[PDB]
RNA sequence: UGCCUGGUGUCUUGGGUGU
């Protein structure tokens, strides 16, 4: 049941390399990551 | 909350070609070229530069809106010239002019120093 | 005040969270940039759609 | 811990309690509460031994 | 002890001069939220008749 | 609040110079002199350092929140 | 942490602890009993850790 | 064809005369300098610990601005384009402050001189935080107070001045030419006199003020630029009017590149 | 199980959520929840 | 027609940058001899008709702590009320619904971090919160400004 | 195989914003 949602991230590659992130949404291959260094809300692959 | 990113300027997108060429039928031998993440600098350069060669009979360039990291340049050569060519020899002739501005710039520095 | 104060416009979609207004139309709303507000209403049907694009242009 | 333990437990650390800036301000005022009280009762007594109380404990930095 | 408490602190509260049974034909607006949006505008507030 | 790090018109560091332009008021000198002898040329620097506010120095005479 | 605790003098009696001798060897010490002693107030861990128990 | 002729030289700021070059050139140049050549500059804060009176993001923010030095920043490589996971060395230079006060009495400044180098490009000159003089503390970052700490652990990233000013090597670069308004391209707004009511140029004695008996020369393109190149610290006046002319350079290259290519 | 800090004596302490509010050993009304042990990091803009 | 350009760097040097916060307010009200409001961090077991947002970043005590970054509808601060329980006693283990949701969600336009968190008790001797928000707020197209 | 939630008072009053 998406065990990643609500957990915290981190970015590795792309333009967002290093930010910290929690996971919000997990349909499936694009997972929906709110950044802690912006105010905003991004989409990345589950592979970054 | 809708500011675009700052990297989008100068950062290109894969699917989106650097340097996009369309002819302009509309007169003869002339062409469209759209620049994408790239602004006045370049361009001014090029259009002064090309403005000066006896076989380009028209150069011009916009850029449609300053939100926007593109500019569109419209170029327009003689009969015998290709406007392509012309491009590029523009670009070499700003190059060598450049590359003997820094020569000089280092002669000039190392012996001030 | 007026019927002219109701146009319907082209969409454009565009960065930043302000409505953007070419300055020949602030005339006829009586609207300036020093913090004007103004309302946009979206058809929902095809009907409608011709309607604003054939009359209130 | 209870109401009544806590205010056991306050009660003796500020027995215990050798100054604390905050409970010097309240001292002070409370000193000089006391000071306007016995004032307004016209007592030439107490109301010097109040004076006496705040000057020693004021004069802060 | 409770009446003069709550009267004051009703008529403070919401502005409202007078009772709290007779709010209407009261004169409203006496009381108003301190402006703290910069030092200026609470010093106008303080002084506005 | 605290002396900005960069000019906010053209961008030179400005934010090393408080403690040296106040030790230059200090000895009596002029502020447009104190100024002059920190190398603040163009105007848009010289409001920088002219009109700064020490906000600073007021909150830091708040006891602090832990320990 | 639990010295102010009414129920703490009875806690602490017969607790055997580690306790330094300084006169250095730590040795282990059987509570006979507690006893507060008023105007011995001393640092317990830092300079605020003012502490009027004794421990016998 | 083109010349340059240097006035004054300083590791701060040189003040040159370009000639033989179009007024295009010339700016472009300019812009380059102003927005255009990477510098290195700290983009990631993590903060362990702030009791200080400042926000955090306000220290983010002040650390963000201040200058590193940044030499051999060609070697290093964006961000964006390093292949390896989180930061490496090869991509990221890592800070460390540490501030604290002691003693229950008293002041302490938090200066750019606190910043520490902890990892790096190997024998690369980048990351170290600007300082005029090894006596100078440097930029005032913060002040603490009794039992206040602040501690930090910031990265360091390369990018150019179009994304964010901070990583802008110059401060203002002056531009100039024709001080005696020999070309007619400005119109002199005046009272009674137009030439006793605006201040004569800097520049005005390097040019023969035009005769009295001259007429209009229709013929004349601008040719003698005066332009002043100030830097931040970051890198020296030289390196960033070299490193300018080499992003122009790479530029056009670039679009030659791309024209080659698309036949 | 959560610290706490006083409002006045900046002392550190904790509750279980059945203990009176107050500060153990100043009886201050007020206490204010301690920071979070996660990171924090800022983009520096 | 009254608007004006701004230089980015010199908004990216600071200009005009300001600094906002918002306060919460919330306390557990008290309906009856035994009727009071709690404030924990409810789930999604005992208790109905939760709030569509995430309580994930709530404390064991129902507060959120300061130095988290928040989002539209997160939950900042936990409280149920008790409602009489229903037949469900007749075959559910333990997980039947006693409470009730009252929880307080972030604005749904706003975000920021967690600045400061207070817990207190209110005249009545319940518990009574109050949590502050920070944000940065950099000026962009829109924003108004005056001499 | 352990498996995901949309549902938001009312009435007064005050202070503001654009014409
Ligand atoms: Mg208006
Ligand atoms: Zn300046
Ligand atoms: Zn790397
Ligand atoms: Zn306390």
């Amino acid at each position: 049941r998406d065990p990643t949602l609500n957990k915290t991230v981190k970015i590795r590659q792309g333009g967002y390399k290093g930010k910290i992130g929690i996971v919000k949404e997990a349909n499936g291959d694009r997972f929906r990551v709110e950044l802690h260094n912006p105010n905003k809300t991004i989409p990345i692959p589950c592979s970054f | 909350m809708n500011a675009p990113d700052r990297f989008e300027l100068f950062i290109l997108p894969d699917d989106v070609p650097k340097l996009k060429i369309t002819p302009d039928s509309r007169v003869p031998n002339c062409i469209i070229i759209k620049f994408e993440r790239e602004d006045h600098t370049l361009a001014n350069l090029l259009r002064e530069e090309l403005a000066l060669y006896p076989d380009v009979t028209f150069v011009a360039y916009k850029v449609e809106h300053p939100l926007f990291a593109n500019f569109v340049m419209r170029l327009q050569t003689e009969e015998g010239t290709r406007p392509k060519q012309a491009l590029e020899r523009a670009c070499a002739s700003i190059i060598n002019k450049l590359k003997t501005l820094d020569h000089k710039f280092n002669e000039e520095w190392n012996i001030k120093n | 005040l007026h019927k002219m104060s109701m146009m319907a416009h082209r969409v454009k979609v565009m960065p930043y969270s302000t409505f953007r207004l070419n300055l020949s139309v602030t005339s006829p709303y009586n609207a300036d940039f020093d913090g004007d507000e103004m309302n946009l209403h979206v058809p929902q049907s095809e009907e409608t759609r011709a309607e604003l694009s054939q009359l209130c242009a | 811990l209870s109401n009544d333990e806590v205010n056991s437990i306050v009660k003796m650390k500020q027995s215990l309690s050798s100054n604390t800036g905050f409970n010097t301000v309240l001292k002070k005022a409370q000193l000089q509460e006391e000071l306007e009280e016995a004032r307004d009762a016209h007592d030439h007594e107490r109301v010097a031994r109040i004076e006496a109380e705040l000057k020693s404990i004021g004069a802060e930095s | 002890s409770t009446t003069i408490t709550s009267g004051l602190k009703y008529s403070l509260a919401t502005g409202n001069w007078g009772e709290q049974k007779k709010a209407m034909s009261s004169r409203a607006g006496v009381s108003q939220v301190l402006n703290r949006y910069t030092y200026s505008s609470t010093l106008s507030h303080l002084r506005r008749t | 609040m605290i002396i900005p790090v960069r000019c906010f018109s053209c961008g030179k560091v400005v934010g090393d110079k408080w403690d040296a332009y106040l030790r230059l008021l200090e000895e009596g000198k002029q502020e447009g002199d104190a100024l002059d002898e920190l190398k603040l040329k163009r105007y848009c620097c010289r409001r920088m350092v002219l009109t700064h506010v020490d906000l600073i120095e007021k909150f830091l005479r708040y006891n602090p929140l832990e320990k | 942490k639990y010295w102010y605790y009414p129920e703490f003098d009875d806690v602490v009696k017969g607790m055997y602890l580690r306790l330094n001798t300084g006169s250095s060897p730590y040795k282990v010490v059987e509570v006979l009993g507690s006893q507060r002693i008023k105007g011995s107030a001393y640092g317990l861990n830092s300079k605020e850790n003012n502490c009027d128990m004794y421990l016998k | 064809e083109p010349k340059v002729n240097i006035i004054n030289a300083q590791d701060d700021e040189v003040e040159l005369m370009l000639s033989d070059v179009n007024l295009s050139l010339a700016n472009s140049l300019r812009r380059t300098m102003l927005a255009e050549v990477p510098t290195l500059a700290i983009d990631l804060v993590e903060i362990k610990m702030n009791t200080s009176v400042l926000a955090d993001e306000f220290i983010s923010h002040r650390l963000g601005l201040i200058p590193l030095v940044s030499e051999d920043v060609e070697e290093m490589k964006y961000s964006r384009d390093c292949t390896c996971e989180d930061y490496c060395d090869e991509c990221s230079v890592v800070l460390e402050l540490s501030a604290r006060h002691e003693g229950e009495e008293g002041t302490t400044d938090v200066y750019s001189s606190s910043l520490i180098k902890v990892s790096g490009p190997g024998n690369l000159n980048v990351g170290e935080p600007v300082r005029r003089d090894d006596y100078d503390q440097g930029i005032l970052l913060c002040k603490l107070r009794n039992h206040q700490e602040l501690n930090i652990r910031c990265i360091a990233k390369k990018g150019i001045a179009k994304e964010h000013a901070k990583w802008s090597p110059c401060s203002a670069i002056a531009f100039e030419y024709d001080p005696h308004n020999k070309l007619k391209h400005t119109d002199f707004w005046f009272e009674v006199d137009a030439k006793k009511e605006w201040p004569d140029s800097k520049y005005a004695t390097w040019e023969e003020p035009p005769k009295p008996g001259e007429v209009f020369d229709y013929k004349a393109k601008p040719n003698r630029f005066y332009m002043t190149v100030e830097t931040t610290g970051s890198l020296k006046a030289n390196q960033v009017f070299s490193r300018g002319i080499k992003t122009l350079q790479e530029k056009l290259a670039n679009v030659l590149f791309e024209l080659e290519n698309s036949r | 199980g959560v610290k706490y800090t006083c409002g006045a004596c900046a002392h550190n302490f904790s509750l279980n959520k059945s203990d009176p509010v107050r500060c153990k050993e100043c009886g201050h009304r007020v206490i204010y929840k301690a920071r979070t042990k996660r990171m924090i990091q800022f983009d520096a803009r | 027609e009254d608007s004006m350009i701004m230089n980015q760097s010199s908004i990216d040097r600071g200009l005009f940058r300001s600094l906002f916060f918002r306060s919460y307010m919330d306390q557990e009200k008290r309906f009856g001899i035994s009727i009071v409001e709690e404030f924990e961090k409810p789930t999604r077991a005992t208790t109905l008709r939760l709030k569509h947002g995430t309580y994930e970043k709530l404390d064991e005590d129902g507060l959120i702590a300061p130095g988290v970054r928040v989002s539209g509808d997160d939950i900042i601060i936990g409280k149920t009320t008790p409602i009489p329980p229903d037949t469900e006693e007749l075959g559910q283990r333990t997980k039947y619904h006693t409470k009730r949701d009252a929880s307080t969600p972030l604005r749904s336009t706003e975000n920021g971090i967690v600045d400061q968190v207070l817990l207190t008790t209110n005249q009545e001797g319940l518990k009574f919160v109050k949590v502050r928000m920070r944000t940065t707020k950099v000026p962009q197209i829109g924003d108004k400004f005056a001499s």
